[PDB]
DNA sequence: ATCATTTTACTAACTGATAGCGGAACTTTGGGAGTAAAAGAGTCTCCGCGAAAATGGC
DNA sequence: GCCATTTTCGGCCTCTGTGAAAAACTCCCAAAGTTCCGCTATCAGTTAGTAAAATGAT
């Protein structure tokens, strides 16, 4: 229907066109007849009727004299819709200014007018004329009279000049102004210009003069002369129950500006005196600039409540405001919500619904198929038949929802696993029945939770839940790609348990022909599940290649592990199940299954593990007692000890051989210390038992305590908590954060007293605030990375880019922090990686780097790749296939349409609530930075060098010596500028010292070509650099924390990539938490996406201008083609929120945050709204372009190009 | 009855047009009068669709063929009229 | 295949009622003008927020 | 180039009416509103009568 939405300012005769007629009185409606008044704000000759295809007089009063206008009232015979559609206007007494281009800064029309916006509101407010007509007179255009001047200089020139007031005044200023020739005045000016602020405020002013000649809007229609009435159904006025009435304050400020027109009518009637008038003309103002932005002005205009009117801005913007509350999020039907429990029998793609609430939510499918079997005649019998619940009724409703897919979605969704499809099986109660394995997932736990459910409707979108959105798809984390569905809890200690070893248990030695022979030993009560038994066991393996070899050999194991491995699909190892299993090894074993043999076969595991895993642990009787929490007897020796000495030093202290800080330093180090030994007796106590063995002897047997089992197995718990139960509680903070002295030296086992109780408040209150308040800022901080990413969608295969991005081991110190083979798991190669010291291409160009290449890769022990990356990525619009690389949530290379962008925001955003020289190998040693090289050719030791037992390329021996975390994130995101940042080497020279100049310190450096550039630096900075040294671009000159926009611009974009990906990584990875870097450079790549014009060049572009990249892109491929000078660009780094505020689409810029400048800055430009991304075409309804929606919209372009030929 | 719609995807290749290709059969024999190429077993159009798309019988050359041949074919009925 | 009769299709008339429109008169409501000692500067309370960025002023 | 005052932002679900004060009579006139009566259009109910078609008997 629409392909474009355009904005821009509205001219009086539009208004007027737009209008239905004029509210004249701000009368609403009779207070006894309680219909609409005529020529008031609810009129029904200029709204529409107030009942469908009726008039006010009831003379016309059916269908038949549809669009007959009644001579008695003027109501138009038709439909009362009409009423939200048909709008009015007020023909205002005088001029008044509008608040949104007068008081949004910077001020638009002193911009325009080259005046100050005091001036201007003086003139506004009626305190001094401004000239409109100099005339024939010494007197200048604009320039500001006192009345007295004023008086002095009528009575000397009369009627030579024109000087006025009012909003008046400015209308007559703007009309006179000629657009085109302040632009060339500006443009010459601009020419021989000097100084930066005046060239600043001239471009300003010159690119608001050319935008209003290119929009061709008009500078006087930044001033109301007619002003629109909102249709009153969308400001209704309704009865409410017991004869209340419900009204919006619209109709309040409505009422008020047309009282005082009205007034200020009358008093020009009755030629009043002249203050009076002004009076009138300020209230006017005061009132219209109300109504469009109640506040700004000064103070808010309040009704009988205390509290503030609602305006249209306030209705149209803001948390509460309608792109956040009714159109980027609504209120849906055909939706259910109820409290979730557990069901341990459903399969992974199963959801337990309620046969009452699927009554509900499937009715007209119910009703659908009791009329096409002829069970009800007509849908009013229908309606009665499931209004009585027959079982015919029952029967159809389970025939609807047999694979009709549902979602469910709890709140609040972080990662799109939030909302995943089930199948709906009928249940007996009123709580949904969710499978565990999800409940990572959903992160919900059954403890009151309570979840939604919706019934896709269309074909379409029921085939949408099926294919992307269903549970048996989504196992694998699209932030990482690590399996999603691991087992917890229950079924991690079952797996634990019958796959744990015990010395000298029933049955032990017994030889088994296989898996069944062992659970027939189990069931008949010959052997237990920890018994070492010898079983046959037939394995397949299916390599790389495909082969599938089958050998059967005899195995030491337990009677647990071959029953176990009973359900282990064929394809795997035994080595899998022949240990005991904790989360790890389960998430290892499912990890494998998916890897090696696909989903099906990993979805029925996991279905069979966590069955197998419920039964053994209810089979086990785990439990906890008080008897399973021994406290060590070393513990009480231990704080005897810590005690005895602390009052040796408190000693000390008395005769003054140390301070009171070295004092609380070493006993809080002692109780550190003291906390330590407790907790590893502790741990050694608990961790260990004797048992007797087979010859008789005693043997060392890990011990089979509930709790540490519970530890051991990683279902729930920890060291720590274990440390708390049957140990100390250790060091508590202080409030403020410092440490107290005294620790609590009693665990929960003997209980602690009051004042540890308080100790432990103390610490309790400022988690729970902290995670209160992380919360919030995980949410703002997700929003802002969503709304910045939205745009970002896979629209090509190959760019056909030579361009990437170097990758090598994360080394920090000694030994590697992550591997080659994790960074490049899912890049495409972009350089073919050649064998170390040989020619050989062994892995080509464009190839996924996949498990089976990831060991080849590390089996040849290559150090330093390159691959693609969606930052260097050459495409126009969006990002290519082959630059982005394997879909973490899908295992193989992204699809077309995937918005990868949301992903990212999605995965970065989740884990906010969780955040708060010797040589160790042997090898050679290079020289960039000081590196350690093993022999394989892989280096594994990085060091700084600050300004040696070797030289380069010696070779060392081992041991020889060659001599907070959210907050962060949000400024790295943000590209915040450091408060004190490190001073950087602009230009490549020799460095040397200049005039000491009062208060700051001057520098030159002198280039290769001789220029002398100089550098303005504060007093209180540890210099590095020294005189007579060349200092080469890029170098550090005063050490600190360096900006990412130095960074940028003197060293590139790979560097600054690398920067925040590696400090956004760090502040991940110290929290132990996995994600990919293309999430981090798919952000990073959004914020460099404007550029600075250095060079002019022939194309359209002035320079200080701050234009998109994309746009510079194609203008200089064009003109390459065209064999004319192309343009110079220098990238500018933006944070999230300005590079969202400052995207090419208004709609998006105004749905996210200050919706009132990102309009005024639209309406005076004339901007184009060509709904190109995800959040407009959602405000409009139409599909996005993204996934199925994204051929459509690529058809619609096609044939938009075949029309325009 | 199936679930894990791996097969559909190994046929198709990209999920979003294997929803559409199963989307287009599902409202053919749905809305219009076409018949499953596959036996029913009590199965929901969208399921049949899945199964056929697995099975190798439709893909979306099939579709716009058969699509083009209706229009040709009713081009030149109208003709005889 | 043909005749005679009942039912069908079509006019007229009377009964009785009911709703709608128009005119006369009365009560109810609604808008407007007037009030002559003199009276001749407002509120109106609050203000328990912090951090970062974008505009004037020098 | 640097203060100094504005400006705008601060997670997702579910229930969940509010506010409450505050100061005139008096007279005159025209228009809307209520009620009543008369005229007229329209219809449901019933009967009678006449001419013709359907139909059964022979
Ligand atoms: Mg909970
Ligand atoms: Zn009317
Ligand atoms: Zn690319």
């Amino acid at each position: 229907e629409f392909d474009a939405i355009k904005i821009g300012l509205a001219s009086p005769d539009m208004i007027r066109s737009w209008s239905f007629g004029e509210v004249k009185k701000p009368e609403t409606i009779n207070y006894r007849t309680f219909k609409p008044e005529r020529d008031g704000l609810f009129c029904a000759r200029i709204f529409g009727p107030v009942k469908d295809y009726e008039c006010l007089c009831g003379k016309y009063k059916r269908l038949k004299h549809r669009g007959v206008i009644c001579e008695k009232c003027g109501v138009e015979v038709t439909q009362t819709k009409v009423r939200r559609d048909r709008m009015g206007h007020i023909e205002l007494a005088s001029p008044v200014a509008h608040i949104w281009f007068l008081k949004s800064l910077p001020s638009r029309i002193g911009l325009l007018m080259d005046m100050p916006l005091r001036d201007i509101e003086r003139v506004l407010y009626f305190e001094m004329y401004v000239v409109t007509e100099p005339g024939m007179t010494d007197l200048e255009r604009g320039q500001m009279l006192t009345e007295e001047e004023y008086l002095d200089r009528l009575e000397e020139w009369g009627d030579e000049f024109t000087a006025k007031m009012g909003a008046e005044a400015i209308k007559d200023l703007l009309a006179s102004m000629d657009l085109p020739a302040e632009a060339e005045q500006m443009r010459e000016e601009l020419d021989t210009t000097n100084s930066e602020t005046k060239r600043k405020k001239l471009t300003k002013r010159l690119k608001l003069v050319e935008a209003f000649v290119a929009s061709g809007n008009k500078p006087e229609w930044m001033i109301l002369t007619v002003l629109p009435v909102l249709p009153p159904d969308l400001r209704p006025l309704v009865p409410l129950d017991g004869g209340r009435f419900a009204t919006s304050d619209l109709n309040d400020l409505y009422r008020r500006v047309i009282n005082r027109n009205n007034r200020l009518k009358r008093l020009l009637e009755l030629a009043a005196p002249d203050i009076i008038v002004r009076n009138e003309k300020r209230m006017l103002q005061e009132s219209v600039d109300a109504l469009l932005d109640n506040g700004r002005r000064g103070r808010a205009i309040t009704g009988s409540n205390k509290r503030p009117l609602k305006s249209l801005a306030d209705m149209i913007k803001g948390k509460q405001g309608r792109f956040r509350q009714n159109l980027l999020g609504k209120r849906v039907d055909y939706s259910g919500r109820s409290v979730i429990t557990v069901g341990p029998y459903l399969r992974l793609h199963q959801c337990g619904l309620p046969k009452k609430m699927a009554l509900e939510l499937f009715k007209p499918f119910i009703y659908s198929k009791l009329e096409t079997r002829g069970l009800a005649t007509t849908i009013k019998a229908a309606k009665k038949m499931v209004e009585r619940e027959e079982a015919v009724v029952w029967d159809i409703l389970d025939e609807v929802i047999r694979e009709h897919p549902v979602l469910l979605n709890r709140a609040p969704t972080l990662h799109r696993l939030g909302i995943q499809a089930f199948e709906p099986v009928l249940i007996e109660g009123k709580a949904i029945q969710l499978h565990p394995l999800v409940c990572a997932a959903y992160n919900a736990d059954f403890d009151g939770d309570q979840m939604a459910v919706h019934v896709p409707l269309t074909l379409e979108a029921q085939l949408e839940a099926r294919t992307l959105m269903m549970s048996t798809n989504n196992i694998l984390s699209p932030a990482s790609g690590d399996p999603i569905i691991v087992p917890s809890q229950d079924v991690v200690l079952g797996l634990y348990y019958m796959t744990r070893e015990k010395i000298n248990a029933k049955g032990e030695g017994m030889y088994l022909t296989g898996p069944a022979e062992a659970e027939k030993a189990y069931r008949t009560k010959t052997a237990e599940l920890h018994a070492r038994v010898k079983v046959r066991i037939t394995e397949t393996i299916k390599h790389e290649n495909g082969k599938l070899t089958t050998e059967t050999k005899m195995i030491d194991t337990t009677v647990g592990r071959a029953m176990l491995w009973q359900i282990v699909p064929k394809g795997l190892p035994y080595s899998l199940v022949n240990q005991k299993l904790g989360k790890k090894q389960i998430s290892n074993l499912l990890n494998e299954a998916y890897r090696k043999l696909g989903l099906k076969d990993t979805v029925i595991f996991a279905d069979q593990i966590m069955y197998t895993g419920f039964a053994y642990a209810a089979l086990s009787g785990v439990s906890v007692g008080i008897d399973d929490m021994v406290v060590p007897a070393a513990k009480y020796t231990e704080i005897a000890e810590a005690e005895e000495e602390v009052r040796e030093i408190q000693e000390q202290f008395q005769s003054g051989l140390v301070t009171a800080g070295e004092r609380y330093n070493k006993v809080i180090d002692i109780w550190a210390s003291t906390n330590d030994r407790v907790a590893k007796a502790m741990m050694e106590n608990l961790s260990s038992e004797q048992v007797i063995n087979r010859q008789g002897e005693q043997e060392k047997q890990e011990s089979f305590n509930s709790i540490y089992m519970m530890a051991d197995s990683g279902a729930r718990g920890s060291a720590a908590q274990i440390r708390q139960l049957a140990g100390m509680r250790g060091l508590m903070a202080r409030p403020d954060g410092s440490i107290i002295e005294t620790p609590i030296t009693a665990n929960f086992k003997e209980g602690l007293n009051v004042l540890q109780y308080f100790i432990s408040t103390h610490g309790a209150r400022k988690g729970l605030a902290d995670t209160a308040l992380k919360t919030a800022n995980s949410g703002y901080l997700t929003r802002r990375l969503v709304d910045v990413a939205q745009d970002v969608v896979v629209t090509e295969h190959d760019c056909g880019t030579l361009e990437g991005v170097v990758m090598t081991p994360h080394i920090e110190g000694g030994d590697v922090k992550v591997a080659l083979t994790e960074l490049a798991l899912g890049r495409v190669v972009s350089e073919d990686i050649l064998k170390p010291g040989t020619d050989e291409v062994l892995i080509p160009r464009n190839t996924l780097l996949d498990e089976k290449w990831c060991k080849v890769i590390n089996d040849n022990s290559v150090d330093q790749i390159k691959v693609r990356s969606v930052v260097t990525c050459d495409s126009d619009f969006g990002c290519c296939a082959q630059c982005y690389g394997r879909d973490l949530a899908r295992g193989h290379l992204v699809n077309q349409g995937e918005a990868v962008g949301v992903i990212a925001a999605q995965s970065i955003g989740e884990p906010g609530t969780q955040l708060t020289i010797q040589a160790k190998n042997n090898g050679s040693v290079k020289l960039h930075e000081l590196t350690i090289i093993d022999e394989f050719g892989r280096t594994k030791e990085k060091h700084k060098l600050p300004y040696l037992s070797k030289a380069d390329g010696d070779a060392v021996a081992a041991g020889e010596t060659v001599a907070g975390g959210l907050p962060r994130v949000a400024d790295l995101f943000e590209a915040r500028k450091p408060k004190e940042p490190a001073i950087l080497a602009e230009h490549s020279g020799t460095v040397s010292f200049g005039k000491e100049t009062k208060g700051k310190r001057r520098l030159i450096i002198t280039r290769d070509s001789g220029d002398t550039y100089e550098e303005m630096i504060p007093k209180h900075r540890q210099l590095n650099v020294f005189e007579g040294e060349r200092i080469e671009r890029g170098d550090v000159i005063a050490d600190g924390p360096e900006s990412p926009h130095d960074i940028l611009r003197l060293r590139g974009i790979h560097a600054v990539t690398t920067y925040i990906a590696n400090e956004v990584q760090e502040v991940y990875r110290l929290q132990g938490v996995k994600i990919n870097d293309k999430h981090i450079e798919t952000i990073v790549r959004q914020m460099l996406r404007k550029c600075t014009i250095t060079f002019a060049g022939d194309s359209e572009f002035l320079p200080g201008e701050t234009v998109e990249y994309s746009q510079v892109k194609i203008a200089n491929r064009k003109l390459v083609e065209e064999g004319k000078e192309p343009a110079r660009f220098e990238r500018e780094l933006l944070g999230i929120t300005k590079a969202s505020l400052a995207t090419e689409s208004f709609i998006s810029a105004a749905s996210f945050q200050e919706t009132t400048r990102v309009l005024t800055e639209a309406a005076v430009s004339g901007k184009r709204d060509d709904l190109r991304g995800l959040k407009e075409n959602v405000i409009v309804g139409r599909l996005i372009p993204a996934g199925t929606g994204f051929a459509y919209h690529q058809d619609r372009q096609a044939k938009r190009a075949q029309e325009q030929q | 009855a199936r679930v894990t719609v791996q097969d559909a995807v190994e046929k198709i290749g990209n999920r979003f047009d294997l929803v559409l290709v199963a989307a287009r059969r599902a409202r053919q024999m749905q809305s219009g009068g076409k018949d499953a190429l596959v036996p029913e077993e009590n199965d929901k159009p969208t399921v049949i669709a899945l199964r056929e798309i697995e099975e190798g019988l439709i893909t979306k050359d099939v579709l716009d063929a058969r699509e083009r041949q209706e229009q040709q074919e009713q081009e030149a009925a109208e003709l005889a009229a």
